């Protein structure tokens, strides 16, 4: 459950 | 001053590392991921949108006696992910591990999106890139790290993050019983305002090193390493069950393979990620694939150094006027 922190 | 706190993987795949903060008067924890990609420290709070609170502990500012309202300011960011949140800004009191820092920005969350509503461990994000990505209007506010820097026995803070284990976030020291070796310094462009530098290249297990230049940023808020594509080809080209696999979005290979280490180049130093940590976890529970947690960065436009590589070293990121990124092994 990855996370991909700005866009 | 310093401080010392213990951040914690949020579930048995190391998805993600929270930290215990203080805010306000008397103190109420939160706990927070800290992500050196982004620039914003926000929290859920009593201004949330009610049906979009799921288990999370909220701040509420008007219990804080230190809390003031920032006039007129908003915020409103989005994340790599299509997460999102925004809302309106508070200063109060926030300490992290004893160091404390009055009127730091605490960016309150009148609504955030299903991802973050379904993340029941996260209390909201406390960013630690350069304070020109921060998203508060009209004028941008500093993050905790840059308010610290006037009390801190040293502009530094160091990430120590563990596999499947606690790790620690220090700030204002170097603790030299936390690493082996020495640590090496390499330079950070800060022209995006990431914590962007660049690699001097790769290897795989026990083959050749490559000197080959990897522009990337470090960020402790994104999970896996992306690398460019060609990269990452050559390392899933030396395990025999690898294939990329379009249904679950990345590379997949049997869970009962041992895995090559992972080597990357800090200046003349050499980093190497354990085969062990690249082997993120099984796509679902009794599957006999598992996931990589090395993968392709040509969808993302950026080469990101995440949560897999920075728990194999212990890093320092130095935010003295001309800053810098150091690597030890540990």
């Amino acid at each position: 459950h990855p996370f991909h922190x700005i866009h | 001053s310093t401080g010392s706190a213990t951040t914690t993987p949020i579930d048995s795949l190391d998805d993600a590392y929270i930290t215990p903060v203080q805010i306000g008067t008397p103190a109420q924890t939160l706990n927070l991921d800290f992500d050196t990609g982004s620039s914003d420290l926000w929290v859920f709070s009593s201004e949330t949108t009610a049906s979009e609170v799921d288990g999370q502990t909220i701040y509420t500012p008007s219990k804080s006696t230190t809390a003031k309202l920032l006039s007129g300011a908003t915020w409103s960011i989005s994340y790599g992910d299509g997460s999102s949140s925004s809302g309106d800004v508070y200063t109060d009191t926030v300490s992290v591990g004893g160091l404390t820092v009055t009127g730091q920005a605490v960016e309150s969350a009148k609504k955030v999106s299903s991802s973050f509503t379904e993340d029941s461990t996260i209390d909201g994000l406390l960013g630690l890139a350069f304070s020109t990505l921060n998203t508060v209007s009209p004028t941008q506010q500093k993050t905790f790290f840059d308010n610290a820097k006037a009390s801190l026995d040293s502009p530094v803070f160091t990430a120590d993050l563990g596999y499947h284990a606690p790790g620690t976030y220090n700030f204002g020291f170097i603790d030299t019983t936390a690493y082996t070796g020495s640590i090496t310094y390499t330079a950070v462009s800060t022209k995006q305002g990431f914590w962007e530098w660049t690699s001097t290249g790769y290897a795989v297990g026990s083959g050749t090193f490559k000197s080959t230049s990897i522009d990337g940023i470090a960020d402790t808020g994104t999970t896996l390493l992306y690398l460019p594509a060609t990269v990452v080809s050559a390392y899933w080209a030396q395990v025999s069950g690898a294939k990329s696999s379009s249904s679950v979005g990345g590379y997949v290979f049997p869970c009962s393979a041992t895995l090559p280490s992972f080597t990357f180049g800090v200046g003349s130093a050499r980093i190497v990620i354990p085969g062990d940590y690249i082997d993120f976890g099984p796509i679902s529970t009794g599957s006999s694939s598992c996931f990589g947690g090395i993968q392709s960065s040509a969808g993302i436009g950026i080469n990101i150094f995440g949560d897999v590589a920075l728990k194999a070293a212990f890093v320092v990121f130095n935010g003295a006027t001309t800053p810098t990124l150091g690597f030890a092994s540990k």
